[PDB]
RNA sequence: UUGAACAGAGAGCAUUUCCGGCAGCAGAGAUUUCAGCUGUU
């Protein structure tokens, strides 16, 4: 039977261990009794994934004991024999059998992947790719596995082509998940930032382009808005107008969180990216006017633009002319908006300018801070 | 193909070619044999248990001084409970038998009280009060059927205890046995006839006439299913159902042979006679190894365990020897070490059933236990090192279930071995006939042999050649003419007479020339 | 005093969970396992008896059969389940063996359908759709060779013409046909052997050895440029297309009916003979045969190899089919039926699992290549049990009653009486040869594999 | 034994653990169940006696038919067996081979006689009443169930006096006389 | 039928390339670990 075959496959390792001074024959017999129990539990009916986990833990501690015994007796870090890789091969085989039998246990899949990544020198990139291929075919609608695949390929191999292909296939399978779009934008921004800093490194060693601009991330942004809106409508499909307004509000939050990612990206042209996203939101969506449909969100976007005109610049090195231009834009927006909207926008702008400059610098310390306090009192 | 220490028991014995296909095929056969033997010996890492032992730490410590109470206190509770005592004062004495699994026990009193039980569970399968003289009982292929040798006829009962069969052909049997691969129930007794009965079909396979009076003892060789009978003339005879005469006759004792035991490997046999002599024989080579002479009292029973312990019961005593079956003279069983001589094999254990007489002995299979039947029932003695620790679940499973028993019954029935396959040597099936030619003869060689046989008459090679040097007293032609019938005259005898006359004339001429 | 006993924890032998199977401790010590030879012998004898119980070879017939006897059978070498049969009334059917029914039937010719083969035509101007359509060539005594297209439902890639594409017209009648395994060319027998092309309406070349007719053809499967042919003058002639010439000729005692090349060995072929035998031949040395297959009673009408090349199948005039291993000179199995009559075509399926036979009664039948085997997929335990049984039967085949059971077949009374008549006649020839060898001091001993050959054109 | 599968039965046609040819159909067990025979060897002792009768009848048949010795001995045997009660009639010679059975002898045992005499409702009841000391054949108490009753001896198979059974039947008919002890 | 450029697969074959010794530097990960660098063997 299968248990007998697997035990007879375990035999040559114990031949090697007895041949070296590492283990006594009785100790080998006790180890094989435990392995007999575990192999019977795996190959019988009524098994669980916990039996696989316990067997892997047992083999791991056997390997640790073997390492200590090889350090102590022979005074060598490792022998050149079968026994130093055979337990590792067995643990990989137990993981493979467990994933084949219960493919739905994502924790066991993660344990398999972590183990195969951890034994880096002995494993193969081909093996990690095969485990990813099996797992991605079995669970194509799990976004985290696609993200982990792309992350492994980006940090370990720095394979930007494979990372792009992984993200594109994953978004083909999961077009409704905002998280995968976000990670794709983050990867592309990381790639172009690394290209920019690599060009800068070259320019300092020795002696434009839409790729360096960020138009790839902008196109991913636009396709994200269309696809996420369409799939959100398909999931939740006068009342249609209310649903469209709710969809626009839902997309607005993801857009603002993309804005926060752009603000996190300091090296990139934040002003360019914010200009593009506010251009998109200035363009009408869902057959309704944005400002008329969501005046609170329109006022929020106007205040966001007015603040981010100078928010990229530090408060210590703030430009009085830029602050005056922002205040003039705020006054124009207040004139355009309703009186309650103008009052709310003025209060928000005053609070933002206060938290920017008034807490940072004193009116006695800076002569321009007195003018800022006067402008805040006027607002 | 690395060489291994335990390879010897996995080795198998066997009783320069120009052909390239044959050379490569024989090379493949030898390679596969060596690989299979090494890979079989490599599986001793997978043995789950180890045999028991009883070791003395000091020089003052003797193993035969160790008592059953001390052993029962020392060993674990399950084995202490397995050592069971049954007091049955009325219908004694009791002859005991164990199942080949060892999970069932079959006791038989002389006054007709026959019981089958699951001794470890404490569950009684059957209990019969026959009110009749009963001598022996045995289990059949399971615990489901058992045979009892009653006063005249032998009876077969099922698991619950109903009579299935009354075997009129088996008369006054005192000894019962079962061959578990041939499904043969073997009876011997007062009539001096050995009878083999097929329990599956119901046909009596063999009636053999021992011609030596009532059979005093009977054992089976588990290796080759040959029955060793012990007669009152002092000979053990070896019987096969396909032959009317015994295969081997061994002159073992002077008086009647009290008991016979054969070890599991079938290589050693122990007999006790009424002459107070216990003899250990090699079976395969048919020499005797040891002859312990003048026991204090004649040994009533011998038993041999699966590990190789030898148990001798003489009246109230039971003594066991360890490593007594070996070839060396240091392995001869003795009773006392004369001043602590290590070459003397003092008994491994001893026990006394005071005021009792041991009826029969049987080692519990795969347990460290020896069951003793006696005048008041049964006891189990704990004997560390007695039973085989590692069994095989395909052959005999002590933890067998009902459905596993049901499947194993049909499996063994399908693979029942025919009675004609029983030989002295189990490796005779598949061999070339002994009368047949050692080398293969093709058409050309057979035609050449036929031509030689035809030309032999013309070349006169049939008659012996004339030898003048050989005297006429011992001459082959003289013996040929003497062995031929006097009245009948044939051409061959005429040529033999002419050649004998010519050789006699030549010898006379040579003698005259010398003289 | 150290007292240690056998202690057995119940956890290692009785599982705690109900759902778990019981553990099987195993000890390979031979003392625990006696009677090796006798036990394996009894298993092998039970395997032979079980084979005799399970021997149920007849799978079934194809359709309703032809109106007249079946004289041409050609398998599709690309497709597993397709066949082409042609009868003596000029009717040709294409068969799906999976559903056991015909795709199409054609009233093809007016004479007997003398030859049939399945082709993959390769035209210069166009490429045929071989996924949707299959093609077959036929040749008859009405002096025609015709090409046919059949619609096939194996693939569903799409949502044409069934029938006559091109008619090749000849001067005399045609007796056999075969096609090239990698080219467009094909050859037809008859009065002269002609190499044709599907793109040309007249023969490309004439390959005839002298003025004798040619009955059957066969293209080599591996060395696809080699051809072999049978003549009515007891001759087997080889041909090579690279030299475009008839390579060698051998003359035997009687006329050979059919030829098949080994799929696995480019230089071996079997010929069916009127000797009641079949002969296995090496192309390089035709002075002797490799093997003689001797079990038939009347003339062997057709021969086919297994795709693995281990076995041949013969169909004869004694209304029987016989399967041979290439090693042994006698048959392994005989197939017969009261409804079966003279067998003129046997083919061996591309799976090597089935045998297709066409008979004089007009029926095409499917048989198992091995009668005791079954076509289900086996579990692991069943597959191991069957393999162990086969190896044990092979090991103990040499035993008397195992041989007695294994060689037993029910044979028709006519075939059995003819066997004993041939045995008596062979014994009479043996005593006459013994008397001749007694009379003559030095007589040559001629080999059984040499006896059938009258001569060869090119000496060795 | 579980039920054999189809391929197993063909290889195991002769296998049977419960019916053997030497059992002869369990005819002995059938007869003992019919007539409540307690001893196991009673059927075989009766069968040996029947075999002696049949062997003697066969020898008398092989004698010539118009033999005074043959006719006298056949009539002697017929009269003796009829007087015992084994043979119901004396008409035919052939009854000495056809109608001599073990069951014919077992029908002359005491419990079967009582059950036919309506003394007991079943043969088993008659057996128990015999062992319990209720039955006398003449003045003699018989506690052996195997005791064989002759045609003449049928007329004295009666209840013992002072029997609770006898008192019960007399009390049922309202004819109990306590002076007679009942 | 062949050539060239491109995109690959992990799926075959070969290696008489290098690495699974040691010392040291430095980085990163979860006090240890990890690969890498510089020497040496």
């Amino acid at each position: 039977s299968k248990t007998r075959y697997y035990l007879e496959q375990c035999i040559p390792e114990m031949d090697d261990l007895v041949e070296k001074g590492l283990f006594t024959k009785n100790e080998v017999s006790l180890i094989m009794k435990k392995r007999t129990d575990f192999e019977h539990r795996l190959n019988s009916r009524g098994s669980s994934i916990n039996d696989y986990i316990k067997y892997i833990n047992y083999e791991s501690n056997v390997n640790k004991l073997r390492a200590k015994r090889c350090k102590r007796i022979l005074q060598v870090k490792k022998t050149n024999s079968l026994s130093d890789w055979s337990i590792q091969q067995r643990i990989g085989f137990i993981y493979q059998r467990g994933t084949n039998k219960f493919p739905q246990d994502l924790k066991f899949w993660a344990m398999y992947l972590n183990y195969m990544k951890a034994r880096g020198n002995q494993t193969s990139y081909k093996k990690i790719h095969n485990i990813y291929n099996q797992l991605l075919k079995l669970h194509p609608t799990n976004v985290d596995i696609w993200i982990s695949c792309a992350k492994y390929e980006y940090e370990v191999h720095a394979n930007f082509k494979s990372c792009r292909n992984i993200f594109q296939n994953g978004l083909r399978f999961n077009p409704d998940v905002p998280k995968l779009w976000y990670e794709y934008v983050k990867f592309e921004l990381n790639f172009i930032t690394k290209l920019i800093n690599r060009r800068k490194v070259m320019g300092l060693i020795n002696e434009t382009n839409p790729a360096l601009r960020g138009d790839i991330a902008l196109t991913i942004f636009d396709v994200c808005m269309k696809t996420l809106g369409k799939h959100y409508i398909n999931k939740h499909k006068k009342m249609n107008i209310e649903l469209n307004k709710e969809t626009l509000n839902y997309l607005f939050s993801e857009s603002l969180r993309y804005i926060k990612l752009f603000d996190e990206f300091l090296d990139l042209e934040r002003d360019y990216l914010i200009n593009h996203v506010l251009q998109f939101w200035k363009n009408d969506m869902y057959d309704l006017s944005l400002r008329k449909d969501l005046p609170e969100l329109y006022l929020k976007t106007v205040m966001i633009d007015i603040t981010l005109n100078i928010r990229y610049m530090p408060v210590e090195k703030l430009d009085i002319d830029q602050l005056q231009l922002s205040v003039k834009k705020y006054f124009a927006y207040i004139s355009k908006l309703d009186s309650a909207s103008v009052k709310s926008l003025k209060n928000e702008y005053r609070s933002y300018l206060q938290d920017n400059y008034l807490k940072k610098m004193n009116a006695e310390d800076d002569p321009r801070y007195k003018i800022l306090d006067l402008i805040i009192s006027k607002l | 193909i690395k060489e291994r220490e335990n390879q010897n028991k996995f080795e198998r014995s066997t009783y320069q070619t120009k052909d390239k296909k044959l050379r490569a095929g024989l090379k493949k056969i030898d390679e596969q044999y060596k690989k299979a033997v090494s890979s079989a010996a490599a599986t001793d890492y997978l043995l789950p248990e180890s045999n028991g032992y009883l070791e003395p730490e000091n020089e003052l410590e003797k193993t035969f001084k160790v008592q059953q109470s001390e052993i029962k206190s020392s060993v674990d509770v399950s084995t202490a409970n397995k050592a069971l005592d049954l007091s049955l004062k009325e219908f004694g004495p009791y002859h005991i038998k164990y199942a080949k699994n060892g999970t069932h026990l079959l006791i038989t009193g002389r006054k007709g009280h026959v019981a089958s039980m699951d001794w470890r569970k404490g569950q009684l399968r059957a209990e019969l009060f026959l009110n009749e003289t009963c001598h022996s009982a045995t289990y059949l292929q399971n615990e489901q059927y058992f045979a009892v040798a009653q006063k005249k006829y032998t009876f077969i009962y099922d698991h619950e205890g109903t009579e299935l069969h009354r075997l009129k052909q088996h008369i006054e049997a005192r000894h019962l046995d079962f061959l578990p691969y041939h499904y043969l129930l073997v009876t011997a007794g007062e009539t001096g006839w050995l009878k083999y009965h097929d329990v599956s079909t119901g046909q009596l396979v063999s009636e053999l006439r021992t011609k030596a009076g009532p059979t005093m003892a009977m054992a089976q060789n588990p290796w080759n299913a040959v029955m060793h009978l012990g007669h009152s003339n002092g000979t053990v005879s070896l019987w096969s159902p396909s032959m009317p005469e015994p295969l081997v006759k061994l002159l073992s004792a002077r008086g009647p042979v009290n008991s016979i035991a054969i070890d599991r490997s079938g290589y050693y046999m122990a007999t006790t006679g009424a002459d107070r002599s216990m003899k250990i024989w090699d079976i395969r080579n048919f020499k005797q190894l040891h002859s312990v002479e003048s026991l204090p009292t004649p040994g009533t029973n011998v038993s041999i365990s699966d590990t190789g312990l030898l148990a001798l019961s003489r009246g109230p005593h039971v003594t066991l020897w360890k490593d007594a079956l070996k070839l060396s003279g240091d392995s001869k069983p003795c009773f006392g070490s004369m001043g602590g001589n290590p070459h003397r094999n003092t008994p491994y254990m001893s026990h006394l059933f005071a005021g009792n007489k041991v009826e029969n002995l049987g080692f519990v299979p795969f347990e460290d236990l020896l069951g003793v039947g006696h005048q008041t029932g049964i006891t189990n003695l704990i004997v560390p090192g007695a039973g085989e620790a590692n069994y095989d679940a395909l052959e005999l499973n002590p933890f067998e279930t009902k459905k596993q028993r049901q499947e194993q019954e049909v499996r063994t029935l399908l693979n029942k071995l025919p009675a004609d396959t029983i030989t002295l040597d189990p490796n005779s099936i598949g061999s070339v006939d002994k009368r047949s030619s050692t080398i293969r003869l093709n058409a050309k060689d057979l035609a050449q042999t036929t031509m030689d046989a035809n030309n032999k008459a013309k070349t006169n090679s049939d008659i012996p050649d004339v030898k003048p040097d050989v005297k006429g007293k011992n001459s082959g032609l003289r013996s040929f003419l003497r062995k031929k019938t006097q009245n009948v005259i044939d051409e061959r005898k005429l040529r033999v007479q002419k050649q004998l006359d010519k050789e006699k004339n030549i010898r006379k001429r040579n003698h005259q020339i010398k003289q | 005093m150290k007292i240690k006993t056998i202690k057995r924890s119940a956890d290692d032998y009785v599982p705690v969970k109900s759902t778990q199977e019981s553990q099987m401790p195993r000890n390979l010590n031979p003392e625990l396992h006696p009677f090796e030879r006798a036990r394996e012998y009894t298993k092998a004898l039970n395997a032979t008896k079980l084979e005799r119980m399970f021997a149920k070879p007849f799978v079934g017939q194809l359709g309703y059969g032809h109106r007249d006897g079946v004289y041409a059978i050609a398998k599709n070498y690309g497709s597993l389940n397709k066949l082409a049969t042609g009868s003596a009334d000029g009717v040709i059917k294409y068969w799906n063996m999976s559903t056991r029914e015909e795709f199409v039937s054609f009233k093809a010719h007016y004479g007997l359908v003398t030859g049939l083969c399945v082709t993959q035509p390769r035209f210069h101007d166009k490429k045929p759709d071989l996924k949707s359509q299959n093609f077959m060539l036929s040749c008859s005594d009405d002096k025609t060779v015709k090409l046919w297209s059949i619609n096939v439902d194996d693939y569903s890639n799409k949502n044409n013409e069934e029938g006559l594409i091109r008619t090749f017209d000849g001067e005399s009648a045609f007796q056999g046909i075969d096609s090239h395994r990698e080219n467009s060319t094909f050859a037809t027998g008859g009065a002269k052997i002609h190499l044709w092309d599907v793109n040309r309406l007249k023969p490309v070349s004439d390959l005839s050895w002298g003025a004798d007719n040619i009955t059957s053809l066969k293209f080599n499967q591996n060395e696809t440029d080699i051809l072999a042919s049978t003549g009515s003058d007891n001759s087997i002639v080889l041909y090579d297309l690279r030299t475009n010439s008839p390579t060698q000729k051998i003359v035997q005692t009687m006329r050979t009916n059919a030829i098949c090349w080994n799929p696995m060995e480019a230089f071996n072929f079997v010929t069916a003979n009127e000797d009641h035998n079949a002969y296995y031949y090496d192309m390089r040395n035709l002075s002797r045969s490799l093997n003689v297959f001797k079990d038939h009673v009347s003339a062997v009408m057709d021969v086919d190899f297994s795709p693995t090349g281990d076995e041949i199948v013969t169909g004869s005039y004694d209304k029987s089919i016989r399967i041979y291993k290439t090693n042994h000179g006698h048959s392994r199995e005989i197939y017969h039926t009261k409804r079966m009559q003279h067998v003129f075509q046997v083919k061996y399926s591309m799976d090597s699992k089935y045998i297709i036979s066409g008979s004089d009664d007009g029926n095409v039948r499917l048989w198992r290549s091995k009668a005791w085997e079954r076509s289900n997929v086996k579990t692991t335990r069943e597959k191991n049990k069957l393999e162990y049984d086969e190896k044990l039967k092979e090991r103990f085949r040499h035993m008397p009653e195992i041989k007695r059971i294994s060689r037993h077949r029910h044979v028709p009374q006519v075939i059995k009486k003819a066997q004993e008549i041939k045995n008596i006649e062979l014994s009479s020839i043996k005593r006459r040869e013994a008397n001749e060898r007694r009379t003559r001091k030095d007589m040559p001993y001629i080999s059984e594999r040499k006896k059938q050959i009258v001569g060869t054109v090119h000496k060795y | 034994v579980r039920k054999l599968k189809h391929h197993e039965q063909k290889l195991l046609k002769k296998v049977d653990f419960l019916e053997w040819k030497q059992d002869q159909g369990h005819r002995d067990t059938q007869v003992m169940r019919t007539y409540h025979i307690q001893n196991r060897e009673d059927y075989h002792k009766y069968n040996r006696i029947c075999g002696d009768i049949r062997r003697l009848a066969n020898k008398l048949s092989l004698l010539p038919p118009t033999d005074p010795f043959r006719r006298k001995h056949e009539q002697l045997l017929l009269d003796k067996l009829y007087a015992m009660g084994v043979l119901t009639t004396k008409s035919k010679i052939s009854d000495l081979e056809n109608k001599v059975t073990v069951s014919a002898i077992c029908r002359r045992r005491l419990p079967v006689i009582m059950h036919r005499l309506k003394m007991a409702e079943t043969i088993q009841d008659a057996v128990k009443f015999i062992e319990q000391g209720h039955v006398r054949v003449g003045p003699n108490l018989i506690n052996d169930p195997a005791y064989l009753v002759t045609r003449n001896m049928e007329d004295y198979v009666t209840w013992v006096d002072n029997s609770k059974i006898k008192k019960t039947l007399l009390r049922y008919r309202n004819q109990i006389d306590d002076f007679d002890f009942s």
